[PDB]
């Protein structure tokens, strides 16, 4: 497995504003170290949910077909722009967990950085979010390029069939 | 060759403001991180700030009220600007600097300003020789540190840290013989520069 | 922050011993983190990075292991240069966060001080200042106690001992103390020790003038 990047070396949306990263976000593309498009080929897509807390921090709610709901608190880390996991503690299968939003312009799209440790295995990727189910080729090829940057490869990058059921919300 | 060097003055009043330069050579800030650590008196040592590349900077969240990091790109000089001093500011301060490629890690680092936040005022050393085989400098009365002693230029012998009395830095420095030198020392603060024979 | 517990905190080290840090960060930091080494006076240079490579200069009898949360630095086979302090670094995340750091000390055997008394200068009682100088020097363990008597009536106030740090080259330590006294107090008495008692005496050294 290709090792993970580092949070300096990964970007982080300057000025990052909680504000307008927060609702409803469509998983375009993802592209990461354990994904095979030779053996997983493509994925039905899901949403996920940014509900900006007074906190401060998020209580995301992924909608997934199958409607299968899967809800986390990300809390806010050293930098604006980056997360960890609340009570990391209650997933068994969880050691580690980094969320950090590489680049948003808020409106259309967003490239979101997971990394994490399971079962002592260290992964770790990029989704590329989009407030539209559908984004432009630049920002489809601009995504490749992103995960390329980060060490992946063309197998490692995968794109989503759009859905109507359960995640228009 | 990668070379930082810290500069500007090493005694600062606790009201006043801490203003250090970092003129580096050998890379270009424009590709490059230039980040502040500092070091108090046998302590541990602790990252300040950092300005990147792209212009962008980051602070020690303890010291963001108080902290600026700026630069200059053309000149190759880097700018640390601290304020509202205290005693405990006293330390080490070290230029440094971390590239993408090797992951952002510290790879360089300046010989370091010793920066002593006192209200006192500079002083020269009185360098008294010393003899009764070892012989001795007495180097008495100096403000701020360092003090560098050397013997006979250079043919070397142990300089023990100096002592504080009285708001005065005392220091001295033996050199062992058999037949049978001149000590020599220097005080950048107070450009003072001195060579003591000891006679008898 | 992340926060990086290194231990042990000193180290006392034979030649040609195994010695092994640790660091504990209170996150994964996958393997983001490298070893600096810092002899007194000078700035810490980096050995390792990202947890196990070498650096161009780094000698092979360093390395360093680990994954996740926990990491170590080990010195093979430890020499005489290898006296420093050696702290671990985070640089996963903001702010780069630093281990408290590990002293290393050298040991070896027993090492008898050599000392010296000096009377005040005639430049300095000049001046009207007369200070007494006692160099301890070259001696092995760290323990030691200096006094100083004027005409039998041990002297206390006035006095300041440092030492200095292990000696690169062969292991020792100095020390250096003075006996701080005004002209006239120093001539309304005649008899000056230096008084040393370390683990290698059997009996005091003690050296002495008459003025």
């Amino acid at each position: 497995l290709i090792p993970a990047p580092s949070l300096l070396t990964v970007p982080l949306q300057p000025d990052f504003r909680s504000d307008q990263f927060r609702g409803r976000w469509y998983v375009v593309g993802l592209a990461g170290n354990a994904v095979q498009k030779k053996t997983e080929g493509s994925f039905t897509m899901y949403s996920t949910i940014y509900e900006l807390q007074e906190n401060n921090s998020y209580n995301v709610t992924s909608i997934l077909v199958r409607c299968r709901y899967w809800i986390r608190t990300f809390v806010p880390s050293s930098r604006a722009g980056q997360f960890t996991l609340g009570n990391m503690h209650r997933y068994p299968q969880v050691q580690s967990y980094n969320v950090q939003v590489a680049t948003t312009d808020y409106n259309q799209f967003a490239m979101v950085f997971f990394r994490k440790t399971s079962e002592n295995k260290q992964y770790f990727k990029i989704t590329l979010y989009g407030r539209t189910k559908e984004l432009s080729p630049e920002l489809k090829e601009r995504f490749t390029r992103f995960a390329k940057s980060l060490g992946l490869k063309d197998d490692n990058i995968i794109f989503s069939v759009p859905t109507d059921q359960c995640i228009d919300n | 060759e990668v070379k930082l060097q810290e500069s500007g003055p090493s005694l600062v009043q606790p009201s006043q403001t801490l203003s250090l330069t970092c003129t580096v050579s050998g890379f270009s800030l424009t590709s490059n991180s230039v980040h502040w650590v500092r070091q108090p008196p046998g302590q541990g040592l602790e990252w300040m700030g950092g300005i990147w590349g792209d212009g962008r900077t980051d602070y020690n969240s303890a010291l963001k009220s108080r902290l600026s990091i700026s630069r200059d790109t053309s000149k190759s000089q880097v700018f640390l600007k601290m304020n509202s001093l205290q005693t405990d500011d006293t330390a080490i301060y070290f230029c440094t600097r971390c590239r993408r490629d090797s992951s952002y890690v510290v790879d360089a680092w300046g010989q370091g300003a010793s920066v002593t936040v006192s209200s006192a005022k500079t002083t020269p050393k009185l360098v008294y020789p010393l003899a009764p085989v070892t012989l001795g400098c007495l180097v008495k009365g100096y403000f701020p540190e360092p003090v560098t002693v050397t013997w006979n230029s250079g043919a070397l012998v142990h300089t023990f840290p100096a002592v504080l009395q009285s708001g005065l830095y005392t220091l001295t420095s033996s050199v062992t013989s058999s037949t049978w030198v001149t000590c020599n020392v220097a005080h950048p603060a107070s450009s003072t520069k001195v060579d003591k024979k000891l006679e008898r | 922050d992340i926060l990086m517990t290194q231990s042990p905190l000193s180290l006392s080290a034979s030649l040609g011993d195994k010695v092994t840090i640790t660091c504990q960060a209170s996150q994964i930091i996958y393997n983001y983190i490298a070893w600096y080494q810092q002899k007194p006076g000078k700035a810490p240079r980096l050995l390792i990075r990202y947890t196990s490579t070498l650096e161009s200069g780094t000698p092979s009898r360093f390395s360093g292991s680990g994954s996740g949360r926990d990491y170590s630095f080990s010195i093979s086979n430890v020499e005489s240069e290898d006296i420093a302090s050696y702290y671990c670094l985070q640089y996963d995340n903001l702010p780069y966060m630093f281990g408290a750091g590990t002293k290393l000390e050298l040991k070896r055997a027993d090492a008898a001080p050599t000392v010296s008394i000096f009377p005040p200068s005639s430049e300095q009682l000049a001046t009207g200042g007369a200070s007494v100088v006692c160099f301890v020097n070259n001696f092995y363990p760290r323990d030691i106690s200096v006094k100083w008597k004027i005409d039998g009536t041990e002297r206390r106030d006035g006095v300041l001992d440092s030492v200095t740090d292990q000696d690169s080259k062969d292991s020792t330590y100095s020390m250096s103390s003075t006996l701080s006294l005004t002209k006239v107090d120093y001539e309304r008495h005649n008899l000056y020790t230096c008084e040393v008692v370390h683990k290698t005496s059997s009996s005091p050294v003690v050296k002495s003038f008459n003025r």
